[PDB]
DNA sequence: ATTAGGTTAGGCTACCCTAAT
DNA sequence: ATTAGGTTAGCCTACCCTAAT
């Protein structure tokens, strides 16, 4: 419980939802980030005030171009870190996602570029998630980021040697 | 529209329902306090969570002993306030119930006791509603009207007006205007479907739903 | 800890400060009402949004006419209640101010008027505080409202003492 | 300007001052961290309230054992990160200290251990600073303060110096 | 009565600041 | 440093609601 950077985790979340094909709703962010309703609605307002996102007429969250850009950069940083964490540092595969969930917020663009070089392929994350917005950087198919967080159900997935019945909610999670 | 204290008004209401012999259901509270379905269900949850009441297997609301104790103290505070409001302050009899519906939530146990002293009898509220839990404070029933009416009318004495009626404005102000007060000698009939009272040649037709909310005597 | 009505107790407080000759500052409200700095600053913003008060260029709180009006009505209701509580109900004199601090927020204009009638003089509260705005209602000198709250130092005053430098400008005469 | 974790950078700074042989004073933290006087005196009060440090009878700051412990862990994380950044990632040497000033607050104990393994020697930071509290992990030199002085440090790098006239303040910086 | 998704009012702490002591 | 007074981000709870089940 410490998003490190709240705004970033909110945008990464919207991004994620989009990835999973779900409609970005304040409610989503709420449950996903385990934050109170009023809370997320407020933090989101702040965001909108900073032209990072806009709550549509239908309550859906449309990241502004600028908000979108950042959301992406974060997703990219996340997956890149995961790759380095596993490929190079060789950190335990379960802890990898969490560690990255933190680093995504403190990794510079340079370090990112350096990683591109030092890393073999940078197509996808260790979990098969395609690493985004690399163009801009100036340089089973996959288990969605949302599943990677589901520890209990994920380790049950790892106990099966997967690179097991999934909760109806986690259904649309593994592409 | 401002219960002052939500929890209290909810409990006082269950209390009331029990008094009128109605089954305490979330639905009752809803209509009675003009609050959305979801709303009352949730506020009740909170209550249950605070062991104030429990939603029975049959959806009925059973106040925990603790919830019950509070409900009672509020009803007591209400009627005591009403008495003070009328007997001492001499505030208009219609405004009396509303003022009390507010004061009930901010009157201390001490003030209550003082009142008991300063007040003559504290048996019932100005509307004939018996003041409860005077024991915790540390200090006969009339026939529902709906039961006394007949095809052929009869004179009879108003003995009680339930707290629920006091809220039915058009209905309450109406009776209050026929100059009906507790003790009035009134006439009552079951004329083609509905029950009606007449005090000063004035006739007041009770809503079927309210017919039960008025206790009567026999002169 | 339950203002009953926040906005009211905030306004009554600004009024009170004015009475004691103190400059109404968000800071005052905070300490007086034992509320967080950010909290009072926000609740006040709400008030200003409802044209009940405005934060001066010098950070002082100027109640708008409307705000001022309400603030007064509250103070009036407070003292009137106190009088009723002591004179008629005969409730213990220490508990009186607290009870009133509650009633002030649920007492109607009518009840007030009825009170004026049933009460002897309604010049001041049992603590010598002059009952205000009796006109819109249409009808030792004194221990400030702020002192009546200081239980320990007040009962020492009732036991009759030296008053805290802060509570100094509290008792007029 | 974003300590990432305020308390950590506060303790790490007290630690650092001790290193440079300077007396830990609220005043130091303030200038070092470019923060208002009242600000640091308050943040520190918080710390003291959390038994992380105590303000001496002489106004000096004495980290409690527990505060001390964390202070150490942070410095450790810092230098460890620097080594990885340079040795492995190969990120530009000037940017290295800053990136680490960030990572130190989001690097887990595990990744640290993994680093120990993947890294050659972990005696000192790329700047010669001795990596501390490795014992506890369960597994000459340019002071940290100089590494921050970009202008004066790059003037130091323009002279080809690895582990001229330095400001009297920066004097006790290079041991 | 519940599921789904919001809301406002009122309150809080951590952390950061300028001016005047 | 401290007094004095205030500020933003980030969070929570008690309560209320409508649309759709
Ligand atoms: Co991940
Ligand atoms: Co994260
Ligand atoms: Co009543
Ligand atoms: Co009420
Ligand atoms: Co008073
Ligand atoms: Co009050
Ligand atoms: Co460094
Ligand atoms: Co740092």
């Amino acid at each position: 419980k410490d998003l490190v950077d709240t705004t970033e985790m909110y945008l990464r979340t919207i991004y994620e939802l989009e990835e999973e094909g779900v409609t970005p709703l304040r409610a989503r962010i709420a449950e996903r980030l385990e934050q109170s309703g009023p809370t997320v609605s407020q933090t989101v307002a702040r965001m909108e005030r900073d032209g990072l996102v806009v709550v549509a007429s239908d309550r859906s969250l449309q990241m502004t171009p600028t908000g979108r850009t950042l959301a992406t950069a974060v997703m990219r940083k996340h997956r890149l870190a995961e790759r380095l964490l596993t490929d190079i540092i060789g950190l335990d595969i379960n802890k990898v996602h969490d560690e990255a969930c933190r680093w995504e917020h403190v990794m510079s663009d340079e370090v990112e570029r350096r990683l591109v070089k030092v890393l073999k392929d940078v197509s996808r994350s260790p979990f098969g998630n395609p690493i985004p917005g690399l163009d801009e950087l100036g340089v089973i198919v996959q288990i969605n980021e949302i599943f990677q967080v589901e520890t209990d159900q994920f380790t049950q997935l790892l106990d099966a040697d997967i690179r097991v019945e999934l909760l109806d909610d986690l259904a649309h999670t593994i592409r | 529209k401002d219960l002052v204290d939500t929890t209290e008004m909810y409990l006082r209401t269950i209390y009331e329902l029990e008094e009128e012999g109605v089954t305490p259901l979330r639905a009752r509270i809803a209509e009675r306090l003009e609050q959305s379905g979801p709303t009352v269900s949730q506020t009740v949850a909170r209550m249950e969570r605070d062991g104030l009441v429990v939603v029975a297997s049959d959806r009925s609301l059973q106040m925990t002993p603790t919830g019950r104790t509070l409900a009672t103290a509020v009803m007591r505070k209400h009627r005591l306030a009403e008495r003070l409001l009328t007997d001492i302050i001499g505030l208009d009899i219609n405004k009396v119930h509303d003022e009390a519906c507010r004061w009930e939530h901010v009157m201390s146990d001490e003030v209550e006791r003082r009142l008991v002293k300063v007040l003559k009898d504290v048996s019932r509220s100005p509307f004939g509603n018996p003041i409860p839990g005077l024991d915790e404070l540390g200090v006969a029933p009339g026939t529902r009207v709906i039961d006394a009416a007949t095809s052929m009318p009869r004179k009879v004495r108003i003995v009680q007006i339930n707290e629920i009626f006091q809220v039915e404005t058009d209905q309450f102000t109406q009776l209050l205007d026929a100059d009906i007060r507790v003790g009035s000698e009134v006439e009552i009939v079951d004329r083609d479907g509905h029950i009606t009272l007449s005090h000063n040649g004035k006739d007041v037709e009770l809503l079927d739903d309210l017919a039960h909310t008025i206790r009567i005597e026999e002169l």
